[PDB]
């Protein structure tokens, strides 16, 4: 639904980097170099950010509004 | 109130559409406003969505 | 089929881009159609594609 704030394994703050990762995607940066520049050395945060699906907008498209 | 005709991007279509942690306002209790100076009690990253 | 006929047929539904032919935007997006992802009118999509 929405990017979690904390990582499951370690607990590093990752929710604040979701918009930055989306910006890097809109840019020419690839997944690997984008996650490397975001400062995620360990693979847990890389997986957290890469395997995450963005459904909040898909649900808001159905929200009452 | 002021946006483009299409405004396909939510950033331009709506305002405050992403509730970041920076919107949190610390409400002092008793003498906490005098004990802690302004700007100390705040979210750490200030950018958590 | 005649080359002049093919040219007259393609000049009405395509444009020249770096020697290649690209279909016009209105042919892909009719006036009654809309964006399948955002729902914006077809005129805006045509302007963006142009
Ligand atoms: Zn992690």
């Amino acid at each position: 639904m929405i990017i979690p704030v904390r990582c499951f394994t370690c607990g590093k703050i990752v929710g604040n980097k979701w918009e930055a990762y989306l910006g890097l995607l809109q840019a020419e940066y690839t997944e690997g170099d984008a996650l490397d520049a975001l400062g995620l050395k360990r693979y847990c945060c890389r997986r957290m950010l890469l395997a995450h699906v963005d459904l909040i907008e898909k649900l808001l498209n159905y929200a009452p509004l | 109130p002021h946006a483009a005709k299409d405004s396909s991007d939510p950033n331009e279509l709506y305002v405050n559409h992403k509730v970041y942690t920076r919107h949190m306002t610390w409400i002092p209790l008793g003498n906490q406003a005098d004990l802690f100076p302004e700007g100390t009690i705040r979210p750490v990253h200030d950018d958590i969505l | 089929i005649d080359s002049v006929a093919v040219l007259r047929g393609i000049q009405k539904v395509a444009m020249l881009v770096q020697g290649n032919w690209v279909v016009k935007s209105d042919i892909l997006y009719p006036k009654d159609s809309s964006s399948p992802h955002s729902g914006v009118p077809a005129e805006v999509l045509c302007r963006g594609r142009d």
